[PDB]
């Protein structure tokens, strides 16, 4: 339950192994299950050790001390389990103390290009392995889209503010290491329109059910009914939504075709009805005349008389009876008629207001993945949803630049240092950099290896802003160019005080039109100071970096006022205004699954590039140029924590490489 | 194994994906059929109307009143006569010739008409019945 709850933090099976200790003790798992078993239980022990204490590193001596029989026997296994979790990083990873003073005699050069997280927890593991680490960064400051807006005792994220569960976060280790507060949200959004009111308890739950039935809808109409490309062109989740909703509004009409139907077949059988019932009547008026012209010949008669009145009498009493049983007919068609009459079907699918709500929720959908989502796949937009981690989900309070700064701690940074040209070759690789300050001054980077953690936004900028010599492959430029990069955007706003509710951490704010459904959609607080963050997605964003902060911060605090009143806005003291798109170093947000690619883009984009031989006729060349960042992590992109896994994997590789 | 409270199949999909504005044409020949239904509904409604409007009394006032008589057993000449024209004209409604003589029940003029056979020719009566 210890050991199994270490592998389930270090996001492995606890009762198998894995495709990568398949490849470094390929002789375990190809023999006896109980040497598996005994492996396994190493592997769990030492990782649960290392999270037990994360803050002091874990040397193999500790390992076989606090280990016991039989699993204190073969010290050579021990032993090779520890180095194999070293070297990927799932343990000894992040800010920790050193038992082993590292050594001077520092063997290979690479070069790392940015000092996002990727490349800083490359850098400093590769630093603790015991090579020449030196990163050139563009910026002044490190951490790259992790970034802390701090002027006075205002603190608020300008990108990534949030740890996605604690349950597998490799992150859990690294706030025990930097003291990192996090803090939970509230489920509570409460949800305002133009107007300035709530919308009703009723209708809110109403259209939030709607909108994750048409997402299930959506999941069903692509995994078993297989619409996934329409026009020879691959279908987004935007349009498979709106084929959702097209026939759910087709559904509503045909069941009310259906009913109106049933109403006219009921009218007419009563027409037929009526329409026998007023024969029969005057034929009843006829035959009672004759009755009557017959018993008014006198009493004295003969028998054909007595039988005419007779006979008149049975056929007219005969008719009659026809008639009341036609009558009890016409009641009960009259009673289904205004039965049906009085259970009319649905009018609509959704009113026009219904949807501008559930166009709020397709803006929060928007925001987390960070792109219209027209532009998702309908097939693998969410096939990073089985690797989840376990958990509420959490703020980080003191400014999540406190991780990048602290991991930034020792390692060899060149900032303000732009990469122009990155050479790689069978004999060494140069990097060509620039002081972004002065252009004209050009620096020379000599290495062994380097590590491109530059953004996917950067690496699709056309004309493009780093030139690979030799040029990089199709087969990556093409998963490049397929791989989708987005865009989010917030606005700070800093004030006097606090004049909305303290105990709801997220208020929002739905949108006139389906258009403009991200235009500051949602409204947070998650600091101790008073601070609200106004978050723009979806279409918005793009349009929303052409317009002024003034302008921005004008809309703000005008919703604001509609909600709370103009008299309880104050006009905020400090406003900040991202534009991420516009970002020469970022280019975008983060990056999400677009229609016609998959996670074998990440894949791919994530293998390195190995150069040719210089020599005609020579052995193969080593690979030279590697790659790390939230784009090249399938099963947990574009986020921190994804950033921080292939930075470990990158460095894990290179070193498997240069120092064996 | 579509969702619950969502109606999706394949036909109804590939009909508003098979064309750029399959879907509008679609929906709005729905709505009109449904104008079209309620035209009519509104049509026939007026046509009943109409036609109650022409049943209005009923039919109460040439109804006659009902009376009893208790089943005898002697056929009477009068009532021998009455059912051979109740014949000629009912044919084989015999619970009408028993209506029409009121004193005799469907089991005695069954008998009746086989009782009197030869006497009253009543072959011959229901052969002229049944021209
Ligand atoms: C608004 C927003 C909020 C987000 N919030 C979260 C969140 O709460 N949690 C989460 O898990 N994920 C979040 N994400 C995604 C997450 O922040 C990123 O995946 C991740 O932090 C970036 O990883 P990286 O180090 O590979 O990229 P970067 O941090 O961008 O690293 C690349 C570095 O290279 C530098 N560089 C660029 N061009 C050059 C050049 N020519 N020469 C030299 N250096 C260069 C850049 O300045 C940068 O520092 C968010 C993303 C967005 C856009
Ligand atoms: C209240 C709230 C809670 C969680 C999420 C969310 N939830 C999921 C998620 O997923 C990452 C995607 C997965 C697919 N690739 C990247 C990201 C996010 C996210 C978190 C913070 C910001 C900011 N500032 C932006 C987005 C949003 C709001």
């Amino acid at each position: 339950s210890g050991v199994e709850g270490a592998a389930f933090q270090s996001r492995l099976p606890h009762d198998r192994m894995t495709s990568q200790e398949a490849a470094c003790f390929p002789d375990i798992i190809s023999g006896p299950q109980q040497t598996q078993k005994v492996f396994l239980f190493i592997r769990n022990r030492t990782l649960q050790l290392w999270l037990d204490n994360p803050k002091i590193q874990l040397t193999f001596e500790a390992t076989l001390q606090q280990l016991e029989a039989p699993y204190n026997s073969d010290t050579v296994l021990v032993h090779r389990v520890h180095s194999y979790l070293e070297r990927h990083g799932l343990i000894n990873f992040g800010i920790y103390k050193a038992i082993k003073p590292l050594p001077t005699k520092k063997t290979g050069k690479v070069i790392i290009i940015g000092s996002g997280v990727s490349g800083l927890a490359a850098a400093r593991q590769l630093q603790s392995f015991g090579m020449d680490v030196t990163l050139l960064e563009a910026r002044d400051r490190v951490g790259g889209r992790v970034a802390t807006f701090r002027k006075g005792n205002y603190v608020a994220d300008l990108g990534a503010m949030v740890v996605t569960g604690l349950g597998g976060n490799p992150m859990a280790v690294v706030s025990k290491q930097v003291n990192m507060e996090l803090a939970k949200i509230k489920q509570k959004c409460p949800l305002y329109e133009a107007n300035g009111q709530a919308v009703p308890k009723e209708k809110d739950e109403m259209v939030e059910q709607e909108f994750n039935r048409l997402l299930e809808a959506t999941s069903y109409l692509s995994h078993q009914l297989d619409f996934n490309v329409l026009n020879n062109k691959p279908v987004s989740l935007g349009q498979a939504l709106e084929v959702v909703i097209q026939l759910q509004e087709k559904h509503v009409k045909d069941e009310q075709i259906e009913h109106w139907k049933k109403i006219v077949k009921t009218q007419e059988e009563l027409k037929e009805l009526l329409n026998k019932m007023v024969n029969l009547k005057e034929k009843i008026k006829e035959l009672h005349q004759q009755y009557k012209e017959a018993s008014e010949v006198a009493p004295p008669r003969d028998i054909t008389a007595e039988f005419l009145v007779k006979s008149k009498h049975r056929d007219l009493t005969a008719l009659c009876k026809e008639y009341d049983e036609l009558a009890e007919t016409q009641g009960k068609l009259e009673e289904k008629l205004q039965e049906l009459e009085a259970n009319p079907p649905s009018d609509v699918y959704l009113s026009s207001r219904d949807r501008q709500i559930l166009d709020w929720h397709f803006a929060n959908l928007e925001f987390a993945n960070a792109t219209p989502l027209s532009t998702l796949s309908l097939k693998h937009w969410d096939q990073d949803d089985d690797f989840e981690f376990t958990g509420s989900h959490l703020t980080v309070r003191n400014g999540y630049s406190c991780v990048p700064v602290a991991l930034a701690e020792g390692l060899d940074i060149k900032l303000n240092t732009a990469v122009r040209q990155v050479r790689y070759t069978a004999s060494g690789c140069e990097v060509i950099a620039v002081n972004t300050r002065s252009t004209s001054q050009t620096f020379i980077y000599k290495c062994d290896a380097v590590l491109c953690t530059l953004p996917l936004g950067v690496l699709k900028q056309q004309p493009p802003a780093v030139q690979f010599v030799p040029p990089l492959p199709e087969w990556k430029t093409s998963a490049v160019q397929r791989m989708g990069f987005g865009n989010l955007n917030k606005v700070v706003l800093c004030f006097d005080r606090v004049f909305w509710d303290p105990s709801v951490n997220l208020f929002g704010h739905v949108g006139s039109t389906t258009a403009s459904r991200g235009e500051l959609f949602l409204f947070w607080n998650l600091y101790k100071a008073p601070i609200l963050l106004a978050l723009v997605a979806g279409e918005a964003a793009g349009i929303m970096e052409n317009i002024s902060d003034d302008v921005i911060v004008g809309r703000c605090l005008a919703i604001l006022k509609g909600i709370f009143g103009s008299s309880a806005v104050p006009q905020p003291k400090e406003t900040v205004v991202s534009r991420w798109r516009a970002d020469p170093w970022a280019r975008g947000s983060y990056s999400y699954v677009a229609a016609g690619s998959s996670g074998n883009d990440y894949d791919l984009m994530a293998q390195p590039i190995t150069p040719g031989p210089s020599i005609p006729g020579a052995p193969q060349p080593i690979p030279r140029l590697f790659f790390a960042g939230e784009h090249t992590i399938r099963n947990y992109p574009a986020t921190v924590h994804g950033a921080l896994l292939s930075g470990l994997r990158e460095a894990g590789r290179i070193a498997d490489q240069f120092l064996g | 194994k579509p969702p619950a409270g969502m109606f999706l199949s394949q036909e109804d999909v590939e009909a508003v994906s098979a064309n750029a504005t399959a879907a509008t044409t679609v929906l709005r020949q729905l709505d009109m059929e449904l104008v079209s239904v309620k035209r009519q509904i509104q049509n026939i409604k007026q046509t009943n109307s109409a036609l109650k409007e022409k049943l209005d009394g009923g039919i109460e006032p040439y109804r006659l009143p009902e009376v009893i008589q208790a089943c005898n057993a002697r056929w009477t000449t009068e009532e021998q006569l009455l059912a051979v024209q109740a014949i000629r004209k009912y044919g084989r409604d015999f619970q009408a010739i028993s209506d029409v003589i009121g004193n005799k029940s469907v089991v005695q003029v069954k008998n009746f008409f086989a009782n009197y056979a030869r006497r009253f020719n009543i072959d011959e009566v229901l052969q002229e019945w049944e021209a």
